């Protein structure tokens, strides 16, 4: 059994030929070798050290060929011998990485049998073209009232999720993840999600806790995840993303839709610093290289919706980045927010206020996609942005000690009791077939009248009653995505059943 | 071909440097190919380091290069197709058809430099160009063979503006316009190229009254800077051999100061102030100054900048606000107003209005509102903690006023009726001068403000009082 | 009797208004000053570090 | 063959050598040259080749002499562990500093190890009580945890440790290590005697805890290699014995303030702010060494001094990433008076969730939550204008908000010596009690001074008839 696999294993072992190239190691330390020789090297080779460090070669000079190591320094000495192992970086890409934690070679670190892998792929692929795309027609809806009403989220679209660090920042993400159990459990392929979490920077005690929410909430079955844990090396870390980024690409290949989750970006960020400073790269702004910009940009332009042609399959991004301070105006999140095609900008304050989603949804935009939500929740919603925006206003105005008059106090009224509809608890996820309502409700004022503090018991309530009685009604939201005449009037009469008791 | 044979020395990033033989050294800003299976990288040569070494910025990616690599010296700066068989189709920065139209070059290439026209050739200009943006029209007209500037940050639906002037303007000019796209999403790339395919100026039959250059962030930095050359080329080629009007368009030329600042490090230029280059102002300079109306055909550049986080005072910015003829900003509270034109109409100043220009009627008319507008928002202050008290009658009216001017500028756009669903009005300009100048004469004054909103001219705006009063 | 109140309160009211945001004023100038330094401080490194480079 | 070699430089306390034969160094090593003052013990560090090592050097490099001979003890320094580290306060090396004679050990360990593995991580969340009602309240901690500390500038950054230490630590029965990384010598006196005195260092008896401690006079390089000693002694604790430790580090701080000090001298350009561009990774070991695992539940407590108060400076931004809670304690609310200073607007935890410490408390914090965001907001209008020009249902959220923020300060027993009130601890389910009782306004009707430093609601309650007399 053990006995046979491990007589497996030392009868894999067997044999070898000459090896090209060697090249001695002279100065190293920091993580950074530099060694003489390897004078054919392609550049980003991934070199294997006699210690038995891997190092890919970001540096090749008439001098000394500088590898970065992805292993411990002090495995590696003076005067080793290093041979190429003749591969540009590459990473084993397949279905069996569904269900798997991996680290960024694609070992499995939750060590649950090594990965079956279909392939293997290259960790720098450049990002498909204006040709091989379609215009994104495909929602795929979070399940968190105020991302779907309000920054609507298609396959494809790359949306940038920003803010405050772990303000439960990874929490927002998780949800969404948690939402596609609701796709993952039905059928067709097409309109089902894969999802990939990358996590890069982050302890090996928050992982530990988030793969075990993962399987508590017994949505591990359908997910990678992808981890980089803080004590991990720099170069590994800067590699992270980009090798995340190519699992993606074999679902994308596939013409399988998936969504990748690349949290925090930030943190790829400070790993290409480290990496720039110890390869003595002039340093850019802020001691971030230059490039970073140009890191980021070709890491994220790789998500896309194909054409139809090309199978149309749609690799969504979402990026996650630190706001050090809450100030934008820093490089790496000033370079991010050009590359994204959303911010989802998330507040602190607002958090603190009891908003739970925190987002601040003046801040939040999705700059693009609208058929990227229900047509139903696209029509209840029409105006929910815009009373929502009169409530700032009005609530504006209100400071200060101005005596606010019975219409501005209208508005007020009313958008007080959507904040209150907005809120939703962590790893709470909803069905959108059950948010057309509630947002119904609000938008058609039903719930102004009510108490500020029962809207809570209002929302859980009318759920049920909804449950009960037009469960029908809920059918029919679920079959046909727009809201019908019949519909709307079948809602109308409901929520004003609901409104009193 | 002559064996000017290097042998590539360091490859660190974009930049590489390649070791020429003695006695056979290029000449900077020659352009060599390397073959590889990746076609030829492309290598721009931009400094001599001497000892039969250059230093030259590489096209491409330069990931799974050989330290040593023959690389022949095609020689002069990389020379693209021109004609008029390089309208409609995308072009890459090499050249190459991104789109599969095949062979591209009509009989002729041209270098992707070229000198900027000199004194002695510049001809004054001083035309109108109507965007049918009311705004526009009004507070900044525009002219043709103008060197128009988008000024805006982030995100202010930056293309969108600029799709509708392609729309409008694009359709009914008779020139030919090349669409630029400097360091721009392939989402926004395949939106722009079937967007433009539906409005039919990239006409699949017949010609296309456009060509396309799309040039995109995933692109190396070295190749995102000479993506502008090289469309730059294809309109000079318009502007001169063809003696054609152009209307070019560009975008986004941040992304070209930004490219240019982070190859500046990598060149071993000491950084400047805010990580920019030192040659900032040259650089800038020879593209801006290279873009004008000659005796030559009058190229009506559109030019989109992007301001970093809305801050002017950063010198990528600053620089370049002096460069255009006529600016226009576009800001994200006029946005968050919801007024979509985003034009900050105060912060919105052109060479091109004037009372001889447009003449004294135009003037005094916008001349009126500037300062209407500027009265809000000074009163913005005493409204906020004083309130409507010891704040004059006269002075509210003129705070309703502007209240109503605010939202009269709002009129929707054609080209967002994706992104609203209310069609946009082309409305004349003369006839926006004598709306707006009912309006501050206090004649519609009894239409509701929110009866301006998101509307047309007059006569939509009293129909949208009409529609509200119901 | 009162209308004369109110506005006597005022006066008081709006006299004491000016000292505190005064006060506030004093506060920002110094955080305003300080931050200007060192604003230049920043970018100074940014420089030295390229120069050392 | 000895691996002897000459001094060829001594940069600062950088020390260079240049072995003579061509038998390699190794990263990390740890040589030894005997000096007249004792040995001196370096770690290599970096290899620059052609056997010329560039040596951290742990204690003082005054007296050398530029060639001077030395010989290669291999691999990193060795700690001497053990039951015996149990009372007894250790020099990085290992030597008793407190001069308790020779430590008898079984292992001795090397200071650098690896993290253990992702497989052999494992998570619990078992609310320790702490007796202190702010932290009780807001941001609970729990068993195996990684607690964290943001203290201002000499906010009684030890204080607040040692009321902790004090309470949390004579209730757990199992080790516990202190490691005081670049405290002043005076306070650590202070501290070893109370310990002694307290009967936690029984030195007659045994000890629960073990101590390292590392005076703020002390070399910056060994400052630097103080964490990985104590952090030996954790997971000797941790695996070899297996029963579950505690950790108390002071200041984490000094870890990363060290390191950016040799960098520079080791040859490295650095990143903003001049913080060591060997940042990320370093910090990375070392709290990636401190974990429960299958083999030991460690709750550890790491105590960050702010750097001129600047929570957005690089060094205390990586401290975030690696906690499960954090309690931000700050000058400004120090100043205004209320002991402990921690900032109620910036405290989070993991262990605070409706699931974990039930439905009641997170509402009970929701509340206070929300109450305290406001009285932040109205701050502008409350200086720009008066308190009375406040809108009037604001007003009662101002007051209750003030009596908050008054009820909060909790007398500390170790800080009853110099606050000279005697020191209160309140328990968990008193605490929750007594706030739960304020956000029903049952005793909002008593003046705010009444509040302030005082314990449970019902030592208010008394209180207010002493303040009535």
């Amino acid at each position: 059994e053990v006995s046979s696999i491990l007589e497996e294993r030392i009868k894999g072992v067997s044999d070898e030929a000459n090896l090209n190239e060697t090249g001695r190691v002279l100065a190293v330390g920091d993580g950074i070798a530099r060694v003489f020789g390897l004078n054919n090297i392609q550049a980003e080779e991934l070199v294997e050290f006699s210690s038995g460090v891997k190092g890919m070669a970001l540096n090749l000079e008439p001098g000394q060929v500088g590898i970065v190591l992805f292993g411990s320094d002090r495995l590696v000495k003076e005067g080793e011998l290093v041979k190429r192992t003749g591969n540009i970086v590459d990473v084993p890409v397949g279905p069996g990485l569904l269900g798997r934690v991996v680290d960024a070679l694609g070992n499995p670190i939750d060590g649950k049998g090594p990965i079956d892998a279909a392939g293997r792929s290259r960790a720098q692929v450049k990002a498909p073209g204006i040709l091989p795309r379609r215009s994104v027609h495909e929602p795929v809806q979070t399940g968190l009232k105020a991302v779907d009403a309000l920054v609507p989220i298609g396959r494809g679209q790359r949306e940038l999720i920003i803010g405050d660090r772990q303000t439960g920042k990874t929490a927002v993400a998780l949800d969404t993840i948690l939402n596609q159990k609701r796709w993952n459990n039905g059928s067709d392929e097409s309109k089902k999600l894969y999802c990939v979490y990358v996590a890069v920077g982050q302890k090996r005690s928050t992982v530990a806790q988030l793969v075990q929410t993962l399987e508590q909430h017994d949505a591990m079955k359908y997910s990678i995840i992808v981890a980089a844990t803080a004590s991990e090396a720099a170069p590994l870390q800067y590699l992270a993303p980009f090798t995340a980024a190519s699992i993606g690409e074999w679902f994308r290949d596939n013409g399988k839709h998936a969504l990748i989750v690349y949290d925090d970006l930030s943190k790829q960020a400070v790993a290409y610093r480290q990496l720039s400073l110890l390869l003595r790269r002039p340093p850019g702004r802020e001691a971030y290289p230059g490039d970073v910009f140009y890191l980021h940009s070709r890491l994220l332009e790789r998500a896309a919706k194909l054409s139809e042609k090309e199978g149309s399959g749609s690799l969504t991004a979402l990026p996650v980045i630190e706001t050090q301070g809450g100030d934008v105006s820093a490089y790496i999140p000033t370079n991010v927010i050009s590359i994204t095609d959303g911010q989802i900008f998330l507040e602190a304050e607002l958090f603190y206020k009891g908003i739970r989603p925190a987002i601040n949804v003046g801040l939040s935009v999705s700059r693009v996609g609208s058929a990227a939500q229900v047509k139903a929740l696209k029509q209840v919603a029409g105006s929910l942005k815009l009373f929502l925006a009169q409530y700032r206003e009005v609530a504006a105005f209100a400071q200060f000690g101005s005596d606010l008059d019975a219409s501005t106090k209208q508005t007020l009224v009313r958008g007080e009791r959507l904040t209150q509809l907005l809120k939703q608890n962590q790893y709470s996820p909803l069905a959108t077939e059950e948010q057309v309502p509630l947002i119904y409700a609000g938008v058609n004022g039903h719930l102004d009248g009510i108490e500020l503090s029962r809207i809570g018991e209002f929302e859980s309530s009318f759920l049920s009653y909804l449950k009960s009685n037009h469960n029908e009604l809920l059918t029919e939201i679920r079959e046909k995505g727009e809201l019908s005449k019949e519909l709307l009037a079948s809602l109308k009469s409901a929520t004003e059943s609901f409104v009193a008791t | 071909s002559t064996p000017i044979t290097g042998k590539v020395t360091a490859v660190i990033g974009a930049i590489v440097d390649v070791h020429f033989e003695q006695s056979e050294l290029p000449a900077i800003l020659n352009a060599l190919e390397i073959k590889t299976p990746q076609g030829k990288l492309v290598l721009e040569v931009a400094q001599h380091l001497g000892e039969n070494t250059v230093r030259t910025i590489a096209m491409d990616g330069t990931e799974g290069l050989v330290r040593g690599e023959k690389v022949l010296d095609t020689g002069g700066p990389i020379s693209v197709p021109v004609g008029r068989e390089t309208l409609g189709r995308i072009i890459n920065v090499i050249g190459e058809p991104i789109d599969e139209r095949g062979p591209i070059k009509s009989k002729l290439r041209k270098p992707i430099h070229a000198d900027p026209p000199s004194f002695a050739e510049q001809s004054t200009s001083a035309e109108i160009l109507e965007t049918g943006i009311k705004v526009v029209d009004l507070l900044a007209p525009y002219a043709r063979g103008g060197k128009i500037g988008l000024f805006g940050g982030a995100g202010v639906g930056k293309t969108v503006f600029i799709q509708e002037l392609i729309n409008n303007i694009a359709k009914a000019h008779g020139g030919f316009s090349v669409f630029t796209g400097v360091g721009e999403r392939t989402r926004e790339g395949n939106d722009l190229y079937r967007e433009m395919k539906e409005t039919g100026v990239i006409n699949l039959e017949g010609e296309s009254k456009v060509a396309l250059v799309f040039g995109q962030m995933n692109e190396p930095p070295g190749a995102r800077a000479r993506v502008a050359l090289t469309g730059l080329t294809i309109a000079e080629y318009f502007r001169d051999e063809e003696g054609q009007d152009v209307l070019l368009f560009i975008d986004n030329i941040f992304r070209f100061t930004q490219a240019g600042s982070e190859v500046s490090a990598l060149l071993g230029r000491i950084p400047s102030a805010v990580g920019y280059q030192p040659t900032l102002a040259t650089d800038m300079g020879l593209l801006q100054e290279r873009i004008t109306t000659t005796k030559k055909g009058s190229v009506t550049s559109v030019q989109a900048v992007y301001v970093p986080a809305d801050d002017l005072t950063d010198p990528a910015p600053a620089t370049t606000f002096a460069h255009l003829d006529a600016t226009t900003v576009l800001s994200r509270g006029i946005s968050e107003l919801g007024i979509y034109p985003a034009v900050d109409p105060l912060d919105s100043k052109s060479r091109l209005l004037d009372a001889a220009v447009v003449g004294q009627e135009h003037y005094d008319v916008a001349s009126k509102v500037q300062e209407t507008l500027q009265t809000y928002k000074s009163l913005q202050d005493i409204i906020a903690i004083l309130g409507m008290d010891e704040l004059s009658e006269q002075d509210k009216l003129t705070v309703e006023r502007a209240r109503k001017i605010q939202r009269f500028l709002s009129q929707p756009f054609a080209v967002a009726e994706v992104f609203t669903g209310i069609p946009g009005k082309l409305v004349r300009l003369k006839d926006t001068v004598a709306s707006f100048k009912a309006v501050l004469e206090g004649k519609y004054d009894n239409i509701p403000e929110h009866a301006f909103y998101m509307v047309g001219g007059i006569e939509d705006v009293v129909a949208k009082a009409e529609k509200l009063a119901a | 009797q009162g209308y004369a109140a109110e506005i006597s309160a005022r006066r008081n009211a709006m006299d004491n208004a000016s000292k505190n945001a005064g006060d506030m004023i004093n506060r920002y100038s110094i955080l305003y000053n300080r931050t200007r330094q060192a604003v230049i401080t920043n970018e100074l490194v940014d420089i030295i570090t390229g120069a050392s480079s």
